[PDB]
RNA sequence: AAAUGGAUGGCGCUGGAGCGUCGGGCCCAUACCCGGCCGUCGCCGGCCUACGCCGCGACGAGUAGGAGGGCCGCUGCGGUGAGCCUUGAAGCCUAGGGCGCGGGCCCGGGUGGAGCCGCCGCAGGUGCAGAUCUUGGUGGUAGUAGCAAAUAUUCAAACG
RNA sequence: AGGCGGCCGCCCCCUCGCCCGUCACGCACCGCACGUUCGUGGGGAACCUGGCGCUAAACCAUUCGUAGACGACCUGCUUC
């Protein structure tokens, strides 16, 4: 039982003023807010539970209405400790204002 | 979940600025006491610049163009309105998530209210510049509610102190159970790590 | 399944959209194939952020992975015996396609012989009894 | 771009014959293959003028 | 000859059509609009008051210029007419889709209306004088109309 | 421009926005503020003119 | 001091989100470096469609215009496929599968009922988005304007 | 812009409602993901059952003129 993951919101696609590139996204993962603080989360993974209406999960015992886009971080981005990831696919961009969980496997405790 | 934030003696634009940051991640924060956010400059100053919007209105029509709100509570929703994307369905659903009160509703004043400290008076201020109450101005320009509120604040302020005045008695008491004796054995060890 | 061809890469297309021409939304008379604007004031010939994009070289698919089917063949089309005869010799790279204008009748005859000689075809079980 | 200088991608010239001979182009084969396998100048100057036009390759007169 | 979604068996239902008949397109189509989906007696005693005009017929679609009525609330709309000359026609439709089931012998008593198609016949041109000696058309609007009445249980 | 003979304008912005009222009998829209030192009587009755 | 209400982009900003001097980080363009792929060009290899096959390197924007390639396409002619078919050709439709970067193409499914196509050469009345383009058809307009010059009709019966 | 919390007396039990020590078990599913949560989550259409109750009102039609371009608005209808 208990949370394993960590918190961290969905905050937009990597952009510039105009443009935008959806091959990378942005997170502000709550505790980090410093430049010194988005260390040891790098090499996370990532993962956006979003559901469906169609029976397609993974095959650990029961069929369910739960799909997650997998993915992890990349690096570090700015001084206020957000933080790039790249996922596997692209983010459906109704993810904005929305969790993305930060499982705690392969960094290097 | 929820952000209740007090309003007293905070500035406009930064606290502005803070909620429309924190209500864009989805973080569901209220601006409670909306009447007390204060604002830099002078009075007179801020009730002309006021008139000045008032005097901005569309001539053809005045009702089918800009809607000018007196409450300090649909103010400041204007001024987070000005900062949000609410053109586009990410600031809609932001202007959706934030909600705002003069006042306290009764679940406000049931639950605990936050003071955000970077847009303080008195951390952006020089304390020898002057300011403005935003429930001094809208009750000197159209909000006609300043003595309804101020009689239910009054009201809730000494619901709070009898509330208060309990819960500083429950708390006489158990700092004089922490002084009687027989729970050393955990305290020891508590206070070689971090009592 | 059938008869599993040989090494076959990652086939990428670089982009798969069969670029659109400009403003065949917006009129019917304007058929979806591309044909390159040669107008003075135009966006698309000016190529401005956010528009349709022009099909130039760019576009190229790999040498080794040009003109190849998801299933790891490339396509041939055959109407006869002797037709399908002719690859008997890189059966394992270049598969069959029967013609549409050929009947049933010489349609089965043509599939057995593919399965004789071992030769994938695209359709084996269309327009049969 | 890159180079500053003005593009001239395609020097000036002919390397297939334009003539549809058999006979000439048997010919460019074979001493297109003595060109570059017998490092002779020669057969060098020779393939040229076997690239050569009709034109360009004026009769010659026997005195 | 053929229709348009045809039903789910040719036992328990009947089936009409009418050709080429002098209405207007837009009045028949905003008429069946209203028919469908309805009993086959209440459809009756609806066109039977719309010839009377005691029950109007709610123009939803081709409402360009049409005055008001107070009797299409029951319609949940404002706007509203009486077509005489489509309630005739569409109620003779009614009579020989009727006569087709008693040919075929279905329950009759217990027939809705399913299916209803409108759609524009080939239109009769004849001529105006208008000023400056010139002439403009002149033309009809006829339609084609098919119904299929099926048993309801 | 310049109009040259101003003219004070017809009718009142006011009274304009103009309307078949929802209400047939005139409802009040503000009746007179309350004090306890007066004793206790209504305000508003109803009439019909003859 | 200027005429509709309005512009440091707006919101706001005073221990600054203003001004001047600056420091350390941070954000991105089709700019630069590395790498994958296409094409052009240059240099080249081989006695493996020689008009094919590889090898290395540098560069690719562009109206008017000028060239090259097209196994893009339409029509007909000579050769050519012991070509295709009334056990279904052309044509048309298609929330089907696919290929090419594109000109376009191949197959699946449905109507259709008698002609059609691949390759090498040959010859064009050979490709449409416009020209207040020509002919034909069909919408919004729209069940809208309109059926108002000259005093006027009414009751009953009959054929229906 | 109210619905959970506090007191008295009973109800069927708990003297494990907890911290430290002993013992043995429960799937040990043999390296793997969306697992654990306020969920007897929001609303709509129906299925069988207990108890307690409910027995109407709009719109059209007719009339009305205090209003009406048409809609709309104010109105009457009982067997005294
Ligand atoms: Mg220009
Ligand atoms: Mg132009
Ligand atoms: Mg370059
Ligand atoms: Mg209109
Ligand atoms: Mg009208
Ligand atoms: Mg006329
Ligand atoms: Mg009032
Ligand atoms: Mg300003
Ligand atoms: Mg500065
Ligand atoms: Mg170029
Ligand atoms: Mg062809
Ligand atoms: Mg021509
Ligand atoms: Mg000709
Ligand atoms: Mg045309
Ligand atoms: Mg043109
Ligand atoms: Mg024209
Ligand atoms: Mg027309
Ligand atoms: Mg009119
Ligand atoms: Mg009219
Ligand atoms: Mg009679
Ligand atoms: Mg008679």
């Amino acid at each position: 039982s208990g949370r394993l993951w960590s918190k961290a919101i969905f905050a937009g696609y990597k952009r510039g003023l105009r443009n935008q590139r959806e091959h990378t996204a942005l997170l502000k993962i709550e505790g980090v807010y410093a430049r010194d603080e988005t260390e040891f989360y790098l090499g996370k993974r990532c993962a956006y539970v979003y559901k469906a209406k169609n029976n397609t999960v993974t095959p650990g015992g029961k069929p369910n209405k739960t799909r997650v886009i997998w993915g992890k971080v990349t690096r570090a981005h700015g001084n206020s400790g957000m933080v790039r990831a790249k996922f596997r696919s692209n983010l459906p961009a109704k993810a904005i204002g929305h969790r993305i969980r930060v499982m705690l496997y392969p960094s290097r405790i | 979940q929820v952000l209740v934030l007090d309003g007293r003696g905070h500035l406009l634009g930064r606290l502005a600025a803070i909620v429309a940051k924190q209500v864009l991640l989805g973080r569901k924060v209220v601006v409670v006491r909306c009447e007390g956010i204060n604002i830099s400059g002078n009075f007179y100053r801020n009730k002309l610049k006021y008139l000045a919007f008032l005097r901005k209105r569309m001539n053809t029509n005045p009702s089918r163009g800009p809607y000018h709100f007196r409450a300090p509570s649909r103010i400041f929703w204007r001024t987070v309105r000005g900062m949000l994307p609410h053109k586009t369905k990410r600031g809609q659903a932001a202007l959706d998530r934030l909600k705002v009160f003069d006042g306290i509703p009764p679940p406000y004043d049931k639950k605990k209210r936050m003071v955000v400290p970077a847009a303080l008076k008195v951390v952006r201020l020089k304390p020898t510049r002057k300011f403005a109450y935003l429930g001094r101005l809208a009750h000197e320009v159209g909000w006609k509610y300043q003595a309804v509120t101020a009689t239910l604040e009054e009201k809730r302020k000494e619901k709070a102190k009898i509330h208060y005045r309990k819960k500083k008695q429950l708390m006489r008491l158990r700092k004089q159970a922490e002084k009687n004796v027989e729970k050393k054995i955990d305290k020891y060890t508590e206070v070689l790590k971090t009592h | 399944a059938a008869l599993r061809p040989l090494v076959k890469p990652k086939i990428v297309k670089k982009r798969t959209k069969k670029f659109i021409r400009h403003q065949s939304d917006r009129y019917v008379k304007i058929k979806r194939n591309w044909r390159k604007p040669r107008g003075i004031d135009n966006r698309v010939r000016r190529r401005f952020k956010g528009q349709i994009l022009m099909p130039n070289i760019g576009y190229g698919s790999n040498k080794k992975t040009k003109h190849m089917l998801p299933s790891g063949f490339r396509k041939f089309l055959v109407h006869n015996v002797k037709e399908l005869e002719v690859l008997l010799m890189c059966n394992k790279s270049y598969c069959a396609e029967i013609a549409h204008n050929v009947s049933s009748k010489n349609r089965k005859a043509i599939v057995e012989r593919a399965a004789q000689l071992a030769i994938r075809v695209t359709n084996p079980n269309a327009r049969l009894r | 771009g890159v180079d500053i200088r003005h593009n001239k991608d395609r020097k000036v010239r002919r390397k297939e014959p334009k003539s549809q001979d058999i006979y000439l182009r048997l010919l460019v084969k074979l001493y297109r293959f003595l060109a570059r396998r017998t490092n002779s100048t020669f057969n060098q100057v020779v393939l040229k003028r076997l690239f050569m036009s009709r034109t360009n390759r004026p009769p010659l007169s026997l005195s | 000859v053929r229709y348009s979604l045809d039903p789910e068996n040719p036992t328990k239902s009947c089936k009409s059509r009418g050709s080429n008949l002098r209405v207007h397109f837009k009045n028949t189509r905003e008429t069946a609009q209203a028919i469908k989906g309805m009993h086959i007696r209440k459809a009756t005693k609806y066109l039977k008051d719309v010839t009377l005009q005691k029950q109007c017929v709610p123009f939803r679609r081709y409402n360009g210029g049409v005055g008001r009525c107070a009797q299409a609330k029951q319609w949940g709309w404002t706007q509203g007419r009486w077509p005489k000359k489509s309630a005739e026609f569409l109620l003779h439709m009614l009579k020989n889709a009727e006569s087709n089931a008693e040919l075929k012998g279905l329950d009759v008593d217990s027939l809705v209306i399913e299916h209803i198609q409108v759609n524009k016949a080939p239109k009769m041109r004849r001529r105006t004088y208008r000023a400056h000696g010139r002439i403009n058309p002149y033309m009809s609007s006829p339609c084609h109309i098919e119904m299929i009445l099926t048993e309801k249980e | 421009s310049h109009r040259k003979f101003s003219a004070p304008r017809h009718g009142s912005l006011g009274f304009l926005p103009r309307k078949r009222s929802s209400r047939h009998r005139g409802k009040v829209k503000s009746f007179p503020k309350d004090d306890p030192s007066k004793p206790v009587h209504l305000t508003a009755f109803l009439g019909y003119k003859a």
